[PDB]
């Protein structure tokens, strides 16, 4: 894929079909941010930490 | 009056007498001479009811 096609998004999936896997295929993907990034941004809140809790 | 008074021991009467009932009806009153002192507790509101908003 070329450079200008990768540095936009661009979701890309990799689908396998075998007569060893569970409904005979699966799947991976990957982008710019998920695999292997330069950057990692959490960003996480907890609220209502007290609550109550049962 | 004074709280003393009341709180003396002396007795206090309230006498009327009607036309029709021409006996006085006395009405004597004090406080019963014959104790601890109370502990206020003050709980705060539940974490339910704050969010109930
Ligand atoms: C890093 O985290 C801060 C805090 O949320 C955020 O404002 C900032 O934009 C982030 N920078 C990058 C490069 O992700
Ligand atoms: C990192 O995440 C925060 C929150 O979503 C966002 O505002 C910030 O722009 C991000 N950094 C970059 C470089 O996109």
């Amino acid at each position: 894929v070329s450079e200008e096609e990768w540095n936009t998004g661009e979701t890309y999936t990799c689908v396998v079909a075998h007569e060893a896997l569970p409904n005979r295929v699966t799947e991976r993907t990957v982008d710019k941010s998920t695999g292997k990034p330069t950057l990692y941004n959490v960003s996480l809140v907890m609220s209502d930490t007290a609550g109550t809790c049962y | 009056i004074c709280e003393d008074d009341w709180n003396s021991g002396e007795r206090f009467t309230c006498t009327v007498t009607h036309t029709d009932l021409p006996s006085p009806l006395k009405q004597t009153i004090s406080r019963p001479k014959g104790l601890h002192r109370p502990d206020v507790y003050l709980l705060p509101p539940a974490r339910e009811q704050l969010n109930l908003r």
